[PDB]
Formats: structure tokens, C-alpha cells, sequence
């Protein structure tokens, strides 16, 4: 019917005077701030905040908590649902992290939607425009769809890294920030692969499977050393903690970096590719915003902590140590890629030059921030001895 | 001071802590308290409203202690008893595989959480102790899950019937 | 040849399966008793870029509605006064189910060994963020415009103190992440959300538009689009792990118990909180239960994964008997303890209890009287120093919490179940009120140690718990929680202190 | 108060209910499509079409027009508010455009809008990353800042070029299209500027004045031929379709496209330069975008009108013809820019396969559309011989 | 460093203004008296990108509330009849004018020499786009969920029949694009929307409010947010010219001119609009007019552009003296010409003409009994044969149309204005309706040759023109117009026939 069977009280003359003639004369309490209680990182709190601290039903007993007792139902055993012991670090309070990004659901999808409506915007004007004829060849054909294909396999084993995280996490505002750490890895390597399909759309001959990649991957030697570095970052680490940390303050902010940044980001341009560096630029943008929370979580929160801020900065300076070795391995296998470029096209200088802008600003983003003593010239000699 | 979050029974532990300044010292308490107040096979339920705090208070001090006096290898590879990890992961992982039935399985799994939680052992081995000891566990226990009688079932945990109410 | 052209999720989608590789080490890090397949498959072809626009779309017709025309109509105000505290419960309750959902498909991403299986899970793990974000703007939509923002505005703490909080932490919070993690798949996906949460949902808009209040119907709504998706994960779960032997052996145990789980605490809490925390009705609960679990799904839902070895759980027949006063037994216990909770409870007006009786034959003769009893004794006057409690005290009615499910229940008194099963072991009494999760203690003690209500407060006065608790008004005195929900009278902290009403474990009383 | 004072019909019981009683038991018309009567470009009407088509409320003595009579309200003299008299083109119905894009005011500034946002993120990406450490200085400070930023003001005129038919325009689709080809274009002057200004804050010595770059353009001899193509496209055209035609099917689809396509984005990368190419992407974006229209709007409708094919074939030859010349001046012009070029940095037959792609492109894309015969080697040549 | 850093709207905009360059012919292609300032600023810093978020931002809200919400609410259905079809003029009238403020601004920024003013005409030029697809999507929504489609949803052929819409082509079509680009910007800014259109804009969510509509307000109180923006464009015109010694001789005789032109049309159309096409009232109309055009506009607004020397139109006393009965005169022939519109009419009710006696004392003598005795004639029932245009000619009560503005007036029974000149000129007649209007068609002839509806409908059979122009819902026999607004006994074409309708120029009864 035009009207409809179901009678809503907001608008149903019957049911709506009901409603009103119960209502008081005022709000029965002038607070009407959801989240009032929660201490505010920034001058008045923010509705990132209000919506997502104190979440997680965590009891007193869990550095934070505002509940009490134990669990209802735990693991065969007895473990607990969520606990201390999932993770070496400790904390005066496990809520105290703040994306400084302040992003919650909504601005989180909103922000990564706008990036997929202009990415596709993008590569329909690029293959109207024909951009695709100034592209080198043997750029295209073996460095994008062999090697930065197979560097797909990194970002996605560094988003499966996550997993435990996702499950473990000891706080709303952690476990939001690492969901979000996690599914930016993802979508990079979701986005390898939608230049490779892009390209075998407008380049005749060109194969968007990834058999070739991934055997690179699998069995290939310049990304031997990254592989297992990822194989152990993901499987061999059960701490939420380590695994985060490490991956985000050492081997993607190392081995990553150059890749990205110092290879593909850098030498594209020299082929004619516009096209991967569209790419990256998402990357680049997706590891700042990561930067800042990682910081705000591991200096701010834990490396700073008034009760642990020792203790924390061992643990991590233990961590960094631990992975900085198969780091400086995968950097150091990676090298090998250089010998494959046509000749001239960058030499030793330019090379080592780079390695110190990452290791330099690894150095002042992440190794400083917990006294590790980092000595530049020795990292970077041990990964020029990669080089072919 | 008989709170939910704050009493006495907490600040008495907390004082009780803060004279833990020895590794050794530290994490010897930390076991006891473990077989003390934890599971139900705890010595007693004397502390059941502040155990899982005090816990954790008592934890933060092992594992600052161990940090301190641990070099690098050691914090990552040893217990705070100065156990090798790996050895007493596969050992405790041998005798589950071997136990016979899930009543020798419980008691495996649980006295494990009791002596290594974390920061006893690191937390990486412990988490992957979990992961296969759990494991064989529930496999032993939900086997014919619901053979045996109540009646008969009571028995075996051992409990003391009290009271049995029926309409 | 320069034709626009570009690439849409289902193109990159087709590569996703092989972007895992084996190594020796790739392995699940959780204890399972289950493997699941490395080849299994999803329903949907999603990626990150297009899993984020099509939620966009969704949050974008959303908060447009709650900002604009909704609030621009005091939406967040023309709604019953029982319903608005209704959604303080059911808005916060349901967001520690997608809060702690968001941990439990984490590791069932970490379990899943196919590449799109892992992906069908993270679809899930992002969409319970925005669930848990969603209501937590209804209960922040309604602090912020509503009649009474005291508990919607604080609930993450003040439902600390009830005791009705325990059980959904049991059955939405570790019930999600707590075991095998295929138990906690059947207690999520195939039971928790295709048995209750997605019919709850819907049912909820309906009960919220009837009672003036289309703030929930525009987020719940929402929240269902995506939940259709979440079904498959459920579905894909038992198939994932059909091809293996271990699943013969243990799969219908973990059914079993994941819907006993489940149903013990929202037969009664669900049906509660639709006929008590509401002034129109939509439907009786009793009937609306038994399309919901015998029909739909223990028998539609259920009936087609028979393929897989899948069976109906041996516990529904008790499920259905111990069912139908359930919800009834339960308000009275919620009432009697109404200083505890973070919400306003009214008694049943004149109406409703013809209502109650025309729907549930013997309603008035057993309840009925009591409620207008405790009328009598001043239960709703600040002056009359009166507590529901009391009256279980002076009647000799002890009122247990049952120490699996964490579900309060009075034997003496309960019209539907009336068993109590009391056990001593290893110094500790531990008090059951089903044969199910007995045998789950029994079998599992170190799985149920969850201290109680009485246990924690035994020997507590009950206002300073309710003070300690901040279960207190912004003007410091008047209590959040409310016998009735009328704007005048409304009992203070001293009102309760001078009840001098202390608690004491009912089970220290057996030798 | 709680309640408020303002009892609103919707929600308000006596109110609502003596509207309830009111209401006919079903609607008066089950036609309950708006624009029903309009003619589908595609399948099924869309809400492009719905929203958009006959809002301009022309009479039937302007081609297409649906109402009769004169103008209530003329210019002083007798001028039509709206008239055939504005351009030389005819047609049988001026409503018969459509953007290929369906683009009404919503999702246009739904687009925009994620670019700038998007554009903030990934500049605030490009300073936290350092990228700027790789970057050609000289590049910077001499082609991005002069010759990038002059090419600011070839964009802005191109923009004001299109005021005219965006008061004359004979009908809503084909004004809705022009107001936005000229809106995209003074977004691109705005953000070279935007770039000359991020450099400036992330460049300690680096200054954002126009002032280098206005005088390059407005003295220099790079752009001279080019400024003077804008100069007479903008004011001395009165007919806004020549205008609109001239501007997108001739001078920028060849000057413009060359100079932001085959100079700057495609030797900015050689001196890394990721910088630029990223707001020439959406320069580019923009162009393919507007040209669907124009195509749609010049061959599409009028090139191909089932009355006057021949006739608007026949201006749109001379409008190319006349402006052909200009475009190709300022093409020769731009030329000496590449002697100011660092040595290796391009040889004659990098430009040589570039300029011809330009106009193969244009004789693909335009030049073919209205039968206009052009020697794609010619103009190479013409234009090659300004090195 | 490497500190996340970008730039915004405000940085790049300070620059907006050297963007522009020297050369001989750069200046407008538009006749004009005045010379805007080459240095003139504009208020708002704003680029093409920031301006199109700021806008998304809205369309937002506004889509969201409506596709959502106010869908599930069924607001596009429960809104009272008379105010349904007063949605199809207002909605659809004000997109005309919304849509020629897009030239009109167009030519503006034409007109403007400095960068920055050309910016500000142009932020308009886009927001006069968007403002047209707002009030499309109106009747858009309303002919998709309405209880009557007819006249919403083709509005934009339809509305030609009619002589309502003749005078408002001439205030918001050709006025605001057709003369001095300063004289349109004083028709369309400083007169048109700062005394008129915006204050309209809020009224008519006020009105539709009371009426049961959600919808308009939605939409209208989003366009009202884009308008406090083109205040200052108006205002800058005026600031663009003070300095030239034309202005001074000038200026005041365009805005006088401007001023008349638009109230000439509004005082009696937007009365009419908002007291005979509603059920519940919001205010009268003579307090509103005099606040809007005496008290806000010709004093406080006019009044600070004094140091402009801008002076209060020379004509305001007139307007006031000819408002007070303006539309009430109006809707008389508006109804008795119901057959020519594209919406349906309904006389007032027993409430509504005690409402209108109490607001107008004289009202029931004069329009009250006339009202009265058509109704009792039938003019409701199809099967009356009368049709009120029919009782004018019985009592010798030509209608006419005022050549200049397309107002209809009909002097020997107006109660307001009466006062008629005719004179003949080169062959042909020309009625007037009041003394501006008379001087500008003496001084501009060629400005004003809009042929009327008599002059075009002359010898015509009413149906046989209705026919012709689409005046027909979808079964093809049922009128769209309707003197009535209840669901049964609709007019047919038929019906309209039957009359023998056939319309004469009223003027050549002077020979
Ligand atoms: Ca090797
Ligand atoms: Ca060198
Ligand atoms: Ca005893
Ligand atoms: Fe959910
Ligand atoms: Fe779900
Ligand atoms: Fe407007
Ligand atoms: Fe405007």
C-alpha cells in the first residue's frame, strides 16, 4: 500500500502521543558526552576516541583494564582470553596508544575508497592518453613483471605478519591500528598485482599470472634473503609485540624502503615507467601514516613509559639486534639485482648514496628513539658486499 | 580498604614486590605464587578476588629483573630459572604426546602454564607450548565427549557432591 | 588501442589464491584439532581497495541520516523511555560481540591455510571494527541527543558492576576467541550469528521503529548488509575442515556445546530485554524464539550442512523445554537487582501484564503477583527502603550464579528450570544450573574459574560497590541505575546506603 | 527546551493526522518517473539525463526548445536572452548532448573532491619520505619553477575563455559540459601553482611568487606564440561553440597535450621528478575526461546533425583551419625550450616520435572527425623547425 | 626534516589574483554602463579542489538523509496534499531561476576584470549548477515516492501552459541574464536573492515543516548554506563600480528598476505560494513582507551600501501601498484559470477562511463569498460545466497580462491595485498594471515583446491546447490541473471540452 502495514512511533499519531506523554521534562543527566571518562590525548576528546577507547572488556588485571576478574571462558589449559603473557613488553596502561591519525572505521574506508575510485580514474586516462608507448620494454617485461611482481609476495607476508596481532593485541586502540597496519600491506600487494593485470590489458603478449613472480619469489636469489627474513617474522614470531615492532621499526623500514623507495620509486622514471611510481606513491603514503603510529605505540607509549621505559627499550634494542641480521641479508641478496639493469643505467655511488638515506633515516625515525646504537658505515658496508 | 580494585590484600602484595630486588628471589615467588593461587589445583582459594592482579604486579618485577641481568641471548633463548626453553618446550611437548589419557594430558598442560608462564619463559616459546599442548589436549578430552555419565563423570573429576536438585 | 581501460577486484582477486607459498613453518599458531583445507575457496572476490568503497557508500547514507534529517526531526529524543534504556544494553552488549569478533576472525585468518579463506576472514576481521564502531555511535548518538545519557554515555564501565554483563562477555567475548578455533567458529559464525545476532539484528529495527526510536534501525540495518557476507565465512569453516577425519570425531561436540553456549544466555536475556524493555510489542518472545532456533535454523540452516557430517545439536530438545519461561524467570532477578545494573527498569503496567498472561498462560498467578507485591512494598518510592532483593532474603529464595554460563538463577522460585547441581572441589563450591554445562566444568574445570558477583562483593556493602564502580549520575548522587522510568524520584546513593543491604555468597550456606 | 516549540507535520500527532486523513487512498498517477518524457542517450534514462535536460527553459524557435513565445525581458536593443544569433553551428535540437561521463554537479564534485584529499595525503607522504632528496635541482628552480609555472597562465586564459559560453550556451547539458571543461582547467593553473608552493615550503631557498614565471610568460619567448593564441581564443572570439571547439579540438589538444605530456611528463622522471607527473596525471585525467564531451558535443551532435552534417563540418574545417596556424606557432615557439636543456638530456628524435604522437593522436581523435585533411608531416616540420 | 607537510586552499589563493595579464582586448564582450575595479577582492580564498570538497561534503548529508531515512520513513508520502502540488511550482520555478543564475554569474565573471571577483562569480557559476540539480531532484524524489507524480516529474514542459510562469521567466530567467551585466547582478544578487530568494529559501522549509515535508527542507536548508556565499558577490559588484563617475548616475535607476521587477512578481506569487497552498500556516504574509522587503532588506541591508551611494529604491513606498491585497487578488485568477497549470488547487477551508479573516479583516466579504458561491455552483465537480473563468466573463472582469512583468491583474475587481493603461503602438495594443512598469516599456520597448496567453491562445479551445502542450497524467485522458485535491472526481479533457472554453484578447474590447 502507499502507506504501508507497519506503524512507526516517531511518526504514528497514535503511538508517537504515547511516547510523548512519557517523556520527562529534561534529560534526566545534563552529561551528554559519551566517553567522558576517558583521559584525552589532545585538547577535548575526539570522537576517534570516544568510540574506540575501553572497547576491549579487559579487567583490571591487564595493564588498563577497567573490568575485574577473570575470564568466562578460557582456552583447554587455561589460557586466558587475553593476557600478559602474549607479549614480553609491559606498560602502566595498554589504552594509552593514539593513532595520531586519529582513524576509526569510517575515515579509515573512506579515505582508501577515495584512493580506489581515482586509482581507476587514473589508469583510464593513462591508457587513453597512451602513456604506455613511452615505456621501456625490457623495464616493463622484466623488472615490473618479475621483480616488483615478486616483491608482492613480501608485502603479503608481511600483512599475514599480522594475524596474531589481530587476535592478541591487548587493547582497542592496538588492535585497530594493527588491523589497519595489516590491511594496508594487503592492499599494496593487491595493487602489484593490478598493474600487472593492467598492463596485460594494454600490452599485447604481456602475462598477468604470477607463476613468474612468484617462482622469483620462491626459488629466485634476490629475494632469497627477504623471503626467509618474512617466512620468520611471520611464523617464527608469536609475540603480537615483537612482530609488529619488527616488522614496521626494522625490516620494512630497511629492506622496504629501499625497495620501494631506492629501486623501483627511483629508477622507474629512468624507463618511461609513470606507472609504477602511481603505485608506490600509495605505498609511500600508506608507510608515513603506518611511521606515526608505530612511533606513537612503540616511543611514545612503551619505549616512554614512566614504569618500563628501560625495560621496554632493552626489549626492543634485543629485537632490533635480532633483526637487523636477516635484514642486512635480505638487502645484502637484493644488491644482486643491480647487475640485471642495462649498463648505465646507475652505478656504486648513487647505489651506496641511497642505502645511507634509508639507514640515515632509520636511524633517526626508529634506532635512536630507544638508544640503539646503530653505526651506519658498517650496515652499510656489510650490504654492499651483495653486490655483484 | 576492602575494594574491588583497591584493599589491602593489594597493597600488602605490593609491598611484598617491592622487596623482590633479586632475580632468583623474584622468580621463585613468582612460581610459588603460581602454585599457590592459580588454576584449580591453586593450594588454596584464600586470594581468588586478587590473585590475577597481584599476578601481574609480581610478573612486571621478574621480567624488569630479568632484563637487567639477562644479556641478549639468554633473555630471547633461556627461562628466568636459567632453563634452555627449546629443551624444556620439546621435553614437556614429548611427555604430552606421550601421556596416555586426557586426565594425565591436563595435568601436563596446566602445571606448564604454573611453572613457565611468561616472563619465566619467553613468550615465544610458551606461546608455541600453548599451541601444541593445547593441541593433544583437546583431542584427548573431546573424544566421546559425552560417553560417560554425569554420575560417573563426577567421580573421575572427584568432586565432593553437595547438593543435587531435580524437578 | 588507447581505449579507457582499467581493472576492477574480481581480476586481481582471480591471483589471489596463490599468493601464499609453502615453507615449513607456514603453519597456524593456534592449538586446533582440526586442519583446514589449503585449497579452500571464498564467496566473494574481494580486495582492500573495493572492500573499502562499497563500506563508504554505506557509512556515507548513515551518518547523512543520523546528522541530518534524523537530528533535525530529535529523533535521538521522541523514543519510549523503557527503550532508550533498552539500547543501552543492547547497543553496548552487542559491541563487545563485534569488538571480541574482531580478535576471533584474526585467528581464524591465522588458521585458514588457503590464501582465500585467510581473505574471507579479514573481509570479517574489518567489518566487525566498523560493527564494533557502529554501535558504538548509537550509544553515543543517544547520550549526546537523548532523554538519559547516563550509561549510554559510560557503559564500557558502569555494566562492570551488574552481574548480566558476565554472561554476554561468556557467550559474545570468550565464547568468540577462547579454544579450538573451530569451537569458536561455531559459536560466532554458525551459531552466534546465523542461529541469533543476524535475526536479533532485524528484529531489533523492528522493536526500535515501533517504539519511536530509527536511530538503530539506520545502523543496524547497516550492520546486516555486511553480515550476509559473514555467513559464508561460517559456511566455509565446516567445509574447510569436512575432508578430514579429526571432523567425524569432534565437529558435533563443539556444535553442541557452541549452541548450548549461545542459546543459555540469549534465550532468556534476548526475550527479556524485547517484552520488559518495551512499551509496543511486536511479537512474543516464545514464538518468535521457535522459528528462530527449531525452525530456521535447527532445521533449514543446519539440515544443509548434513552433507558435511554436520548434525541437529542433542541439546536442543532440553534448549526448547528449559526455554519457555526463561526470560520471565530472568527480569525478576534483573529487577531484584536493578541497583547494579547501568540502566532504568520499569514493572510491568497494567497492560502489559494481560499482555504477559494472554501470551503466556499462568504469567499473573506466579509473577504477576509478585511484581505487584513488591509495588506494594514501595519498590519503586526512594522512601520506602525497599529492594526486590531483600524479598528473595525474607522469602528464603537464594539466587546462584551458574559458574559456567555466569547466567543468575533462582531454583526455589523459577517456573521453567529448577535444577541446581552443587560440587566441592579442591577448596572451591561450584554451583550449575543444567546438566550441559556441568559436564563442560567436569570435563574442563581450568577453562571455568570466573568469580561471581556474590563472591567478589560477599561481605560488601552495596552502595559503595555502586560508588566504586562510578555507578553514579554527573551530579554525583542520584544513581545511573533506576527501579522505574519516570523523571521525578529518582533514588540516590544514600537512598541504597540505608538500605544497609550487604552481599553474601548463597553457597557458603552448604556444609 | 527538550522538545523544541517547532511541531513539525511529520511527527506531530494531531498535525500528522489530519494529513493521514487527507492523503488519496493511492498515488493520482503512476508515472513516478521524472523526466519520463525525455529521449534515452542509452538504454533506460538516466538520473544525468533526469535532473538535467530542458532546465533551460528555451521556446521552440531556438532548436529543441519546448516552450513558446518570446523572451519576457531583452537587452537593450532587442537581443534575446538566449539565441540562435550566439554561433554559427545549427542543429535540430541543442538538448541532444550528452556527457559520455553523465556528470551533473554530485559526482563531479564527488571526484574533485577525493583528488584533493588524496592530493594532501600524498603530498604530506612526499615530505615525510624525503623524496624530494632525489630531485634535479636545476629542474627545479628553472623548469618547474619558470617554464612549469608560466604554463600556469596558458591554463587560466583557457579557463576564462569559456565565461562567454557559459552565459550563451543554448542549452543545460551542453552548459553543464562547458562550465566543467573550464572549471578542470583553471584547477590545473591552481595546481601548478599548488606544487611551485609545496617546493617552496620543503625547499628552504625555493620562492612561490608568480612573479619568475609571469614575466616568462608575459615577456618571454618560450610561450610568446602561445600567450598570443590564448590572448585572441579567449577575447576575441564571441562564439562560444568556436571558442569551446578551438580551444579542446585544436590549439590545447595540440600545444597543451605536448607540452604537459611529451615535456614535462615525460622528462620530469629523467631528473627525478615524481613531483610533477603527479599533478599532470590529473591534468591528463582532466583532458581525457573533457574530450569524451567534446567529441560527443562537435562530432557526435553536430558534425554528424541529420541536417546541417555538412554545414557544421564545413565551420568546424575553417574554425580549424583558422586556428591551426596560432596553435602550430606556438608549438614552434615552445621549441627553443629544449636548447635551454641540460646536454643528453633529449635528442631531435625523442621530440621528432613525441610531436608526431601529438598529432597523430589530434588527426585520430579530432581532425578526422570533420573530414579536415591535415599532413601529419608538415606540421611536424613546422613545428620542428623552431629548434 | 621530513615533518608531514602540503599545502592548502588559502596559500595557493593568495597568488589567484596576479594570475591574470595585460593585453588590448582584455575586457568584457558584454555591453555594460559600469567599470568594475581590476583590483577588487573577493571574500572567500577559495580553489577549484577545496571548493569541491566542502560541496561532496553536503551532498553527503543531504543524499544520505534522503535516500535512507526519509525513505524509510516514507516522507515523500505523508505530506499534506495542497502542499505536494505547491512543491511542483516552487521546487521546479526556483530551479529556472537557479539555472539562469548560472549564465547570469557566467556573465558576471565575464564582466569582472580583477582575478579574484571572477573566482567568487565563478564559485557561483558552480554552485547555481548544483543549486538547479537540487531543486530537479525535488521533484525528482517527490514524483518517485509522492502521492502524485503529474507536474513533479514534467514540470519542465508542463509549466508553459500556465501564466504563472511567464512573470517568473521574466524575475528569474531573463532578468537576471538580459541587460547591463550590472542591472542582472542587482536583479539576481543585491534584489533577487538578498531580498527575496534567500529569505524564501528558509520560509519555505518553515512551511513545508508544518506541512509534513522532510523532504524540501533537507535540500533547501543545504542550498541556504551555498547562499550565504553569493551575499558577498552581490555586495561586490556594487564595491567594483562605486569608483566609476557613472555609478552615480546610474546605479539607483538600475536598482530601482531591478527592486520593482522582483517584487512586482514575489509580493503576490510567494503570498499565494505559501497562504493557499498550505493546510497549517506558519505566519501571515503581510508581517512577513514587510519584515523581509521594509525592515531587513530596504532598511538594515540597503542601508549599509549607502557609503556606495546606493539609495533605497525610489519605488518602495509603491510597493507597499499595491502589497497588502496583492496576493489574494492573484490567487482568484490563478484558480479561476486552474485548467492551465501543471499542479492542483484547493479554496480554502472552514479553518483556513477564519484564519485569512482574522489576518485580513475584509477578506471573507470580498474573496470568502466568492470562493463560497463557486464552490456551491460545482467549480469542484466535473459535472457542474462551470469553470470560474467563466464567472469573470459573466461579470464583466477582464484579465489581463501587464506587458512588462506577466503578472495577470484584473482591475475591476481587485481589491488591491486597480489602475490599467493601454495604449497602441505600430499596430499593436500593450496593457500596463502600474506606473514603473508603464516607463519601462515606453523608454525600452524593444526589451519587452513577450507575447501573452490570450494572445497566444487567441481563438483556441482550452482543451485543444491543453492537449497539445501535454497538460495530461499518464492514462492520457485525466487533466493534470485540478480544482481540487482529493482523489476522486478528477477532471478529464473531456470534461474541460465540454465548457466550450474558447480564450479572446481581453484588450481588443477597446477595439
Ligand atoms: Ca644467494
Ligand atoms: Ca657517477
Ligand atoms: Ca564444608
Ligand atoms: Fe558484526
Ligand atoms: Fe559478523
Ligand atoms: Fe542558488
Ligand atoms: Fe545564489
Amino acid at each position: 500500500s502507499m502507506l504501508g502495514e507497519r506503524r512507526r512511533g516517531l511518526t504514528d499519531p497514535e503511538m508517537a502521543a504515547v511516547i510523548l506523554k512519557a517523556l520527562p521534562e529534561a534529560p534526566l543527566d545534563g552529561n551528554n558526552k559519551m566517553g567522558y571518562f576517558v583521559t584525552p590525548r589532545w585538547k577535548r576528546l575526539t570522537e576517534y576516541e570516544a568510540l574506540t577507547v575501553y572497547a576491549q572488556p579487559n579487567a583490571d588485571w591487564i595493564a588498563g583494564g577497567l573490568d575485574w576478574g577473570d575470564w568466562t571462558q578460557k582456552f583447554h589449559g587455561g589460557r586466558p582470553s587475553w593476557g600478559n603473557e602474549t607479549t614480553e613488553l609491559r606498560t602502566v596502561d595498554w589504552f594509552k596508544h593514539r593513532d595520531p591519525l586519529r582513524r576509526w572505521h569510517a575515515p579509515y574506508v573512506k579515505d582508501k575508497a577515495e584512493e580506489w575510485r581515482y586509482t581507476d580514474r587514473f589508469l583510464q586516462g593513462y591508457s587513453a592518453d597512451g602513456q604506455i608507448r613511452a615505456m621501456n620494454p625490457t623495464w616493463r617485461d622484466e623488472f615490473i613483471n618479475r621483480y616488483w611482481g615478486a616483491f608482492l609476495f613480501n608485502e603479503y607476508g608481511l600483512f599475514n605478519a599480522h594475524s596474531q596481532g589481530a587476535r592478541e593485541a591487548l587493547s582497542d586502540v592496538t588492535r585497530v591500528s594493527l588491523a589497519f597496519w595489516g590491511f594496508d600491506k594487503i592492499d599494496i600487494a593487491q595493487m602489484i598485482q593490478l598493474e600487472r593485470g593492467f598492463l596485460a590489458k594494454i600490452v599485447p603478449g604481456f602475462d598477468e599470472s604470477t607463476a613468474v613472480p612468484k617462482a622469483e619469489w620462491t626459488n629466485g636469489e634476490v629475494y632469497k634473503s627477504a623471503r626467509l627474513a618474512v617466512e620468520g617474522l611471520w611464523q617464527e614470531v608469536f609475540d603480537w609485540n615483537e612482530s609488529a615492532f619488527s616488522v614496521h621499526a626494522v625490516y620494512d623500514a630497511l629492506f622496504g624502503q629501499f625497495v620501494r623507495r631506492e629501486f623501483f620509486q627511483r629508477l622507474a622514471p629512468r624507463f618511461g615507467d609513470n606507472l609504477t611510481p602511481f603505485f608506490i606513491n600509495q605505498a609511500q603514503t600508506y608507510f608515513q601514516i603506518a611511521k606515526q603510529g608505530v612511533q606513537d605505540l612503540y616511543y611514545n607509549c612503551l619505549g616512554d613509559d614512566p614504569e618500563f621505559s628501560d625495560y621496554n627499550r632493552t626489549v626492543m634494542r634485543n629485537w632490533t639486534g635480532k633483526w637487523l641480521e636477516p635484514t642486512i641479508a635480505a638487502l645484502r641478496d637484493f644488491m644482486g639485482l643491480f647487475a640485471k639493469l642495462p649498463a648505465g643505467t646507475t652505478d656504486k655511488e648513487e647505489i651506496t648514496a641511497s642505502l645511507y638515506r634509508v639507514v640515515d633515516d632509520w636511524i633517526e625515525d626508529y634506532a635512536s628513539r630507544i638508544d640503539f646504537k646503530a653505526d651506519r658505515d658498517q650496515i652499510v658496508k656489510a650490504v654492499l658486499a651483495g653486490l655483484k | 580498604k576492602l575494594g574491588i580494585h583497591s584493599n589491602d590484600t593489594r597493597d600488602a602484595w605490593v609491598n611484598k614486590i617491592a622487596q623482590l630486588n633479586t632475580l632468583e628471589k623474584a622468580a621463585e615467588m613468582l612460581k610459588q605464587f603460581r602454585m599457590d593461587h592459580t588454576t584449580p589445583f591453586r593450594n588454596s582459594y584464600e586470594l581468588d578476588n586478587d590473585y590475577l592482579w597481584i599476578e601481574a604486579k609480581l610478573e612486571e618485577k621478574v621480567a624488569v629483573l630479568k632484563a637487567r641481568a639477562f644479556n641478549e641471548v639468554d633473555f630471547r633463548h633461556k627461562t628466568a630459572f636459567g632453563e634452555d626453553a627449546k629443551s624444556v618446550l620439546d621435553g614437556t611437548v614429548a611427555k604430552m604426546n606421550a601421556a596416555k589419557d586426557k586426565w594425565e594430558a591436563e595435568k601436563i598442560h596446566i602445571g606448564f602454564r604454573q611453572a613457565y608462564k611468561p616472563p619465566i619463559m619467553p613468550v615465544n616459546y610458551f606461546l608455541d607450548g600453548e599451541r601444541q599442548l593445547g593441541t593433544r589436549l583437546m583431542e584427548l578430552r573431546n573424544l566421546n565427549y559425552y560417553d560417560t555419565p554425569l554420575e560417573e563423570l563426577r567421580k573421575q573429576r572427584g568432586v565432593r557432591v553437595v547438593h543435587l536438585q531435580s524437578p | 588501442n588507447r581505449a579507457p581501460t582499467s581493472v576492477n577486484a574480481q581480476e586481481v582477486h582471480r591471483w589471489l589464491q596463490s599468493f601464499n607459498w609453502d615453507f615449513k613453518n607456514n603453519r597456524t599458531k593456534y592449538a586446533t584439532k582440526y586442519k583446514m583445507a589449503n585449497e579452500t575457496k571464498e564467496q566473494f572476490k574481494l580486495i582492500a581497495k573495493e572492500y573499502a568503497r562499497m563500506e563508504a557508500v554505506k557509512d556515507e547514507r548513515q551518518f547523512g541520516s543520523l546528522q541530518d534529517a534524523l537530528t533535525r526531526l530529535n529523533a535521538g529524543v521522541r523514543v519510549h523511555p523503557k527503550w532508550n534504556e533498552t539500547m543501552k544494553v543492547v547497543s553496548n552488549f552487542l559491541e563487545v560481540g563485534e569488538y571480541n569478533a574482531i580478535a576471533a576472525t584474526g585467528m581464524l585468518w591465522d588458521s585458514a591455510q588457503a590464501a582465500e579463506q585467510k581473505n574471507g576472514y579479514l573481509a570479517q576481521v574489518l567489518d566487525e571494527i566498523r560493527h564494533t564502531h557502529q554501535c558504538a555511535y548509537v550509544n553515543y548518538y543517544f547520550a549526546k541527543n537523548g532523554q538519559d545519557p547516563a550509561g549510554h554515555n559510560d557503559a564500557r564501565r558502569t555494566r562492570t558492576i551488574g552481574p548480566l554483563w558476565k554472561g554476554m562477555k561468556r557467550v559474545f567475548s570468550d565464547g568468540f576467541i577462547s579454544g579450538d578455533a573451530v569451537e569458536c567458529s561455531l559459536n560466532l559464525q554458525l551459531v552466534g550469528e546465523a542461529c541469533f545476532t543476524n535475526p536479533l539484528i532485524v528484529a531489533v529495527t523492528e522493536w526500535a521503529a515501533a517504539n519511536g526510536d530509527e536511530i538503530t534501525p539506520t545502523v543496524f540495518l547497516s550492520i546486516e548488509t555486511d553480515e550476509l557476507r559473514h555467513m559464508a565465512n561460517g559456511y566455509q569453516t565446516v567445509v574447510s575442515i569436512a575432508n578430514d577425519p579429526a571432523s567425524a570425531k569432534y565437529l558435533n561436540t563443539d556444535l553442541n556445546n557452541a549452541f548450548w553456549t549461545q542459546q543459555k544466555y540469549f534465550t532468556p536475556v534476548l526475550g527479556m530485554l524485547f517484552e520488559y524493555g518495551s512499551k509496543f510489542k511486536v511479537e512474543p518472545w516464545v514464538k518468535t524464539w521457535d522459528r528462530w532456533v527449531y525452525e530456521d535454523w535447527g532445521g533449514i540452516w543446519i539440515g544443509r550442512l548434513g552433507k558435511y557430517g554436520v548434525e541437529s545439536p542433542r541439546s536442543l530438545k532440553d534448549a526448547k523445554q528449559d526455554a519457555y519461561w526463561a526470560h520471565h524467570d530472568l527480569y525478576l532477578l534483573a529487577y531484584a537487582l536493578w541497583p547494579t545494573g547501568f540502566f532504568r527498569l520499569a514493572l510491568p503496567d497494567q497492560e502489559e501484564m494481560e499482555w504477559f498472561e494472554a501470551n503466556y498462560p499462568g504469567w499473573y498467578d506466579h509473577y504477576g503477583k509478585i511484581y505487584e507485591e513488591w509495588r506494594a512494598r514501595g519498590c519503586e518510592d526512594p522512601s520506602s527502603g525497599f529492594i526486590p532483593l531483600m524479598w528473595f532474603i525474607e522469602n528464603n529464595h537464594p539466587i546462584y550464579i551458574d559458574r559456567v554460563s555466569q547466567v543468575p538463577f533462582c531454583p526455589s522460585l523459577a517456573k521453567g528450570a529448577s535444577t541446581l547441581r552443587v560440587h566441592e572441589y579442591n577448596g572451591e563450591m561450584h554451583t550449575f544450573s543444567d546438566q550441559w554445562g556441568e559436564r563442560m566444568w567436569l570435563a574442563e574445570p581450568e577453562r571455568y574459574e570466573c568469580q561471581n558477583i556474590f563472591e567478589q562483593y560477599e561481605g560488601r556493602e552495596l552502595s559503595e560497590v555502586i560508588a566504586e564502580l562510578h555507578g553514579l549520575r554527573s551530579d554525583g548522587k542520584t544513581l545511573i541505575a533506576q527501579p522505574h522510568v519516570r523523571g521525578d524520584k529518582l533514588w540516590t546513593l544514600d537512598d541504597i546506603k540505608r538500605l544497609n543491604c550487604v552481599f553474601k555468597n548463597p553457597v557458603k550456606a552448604f556444609n
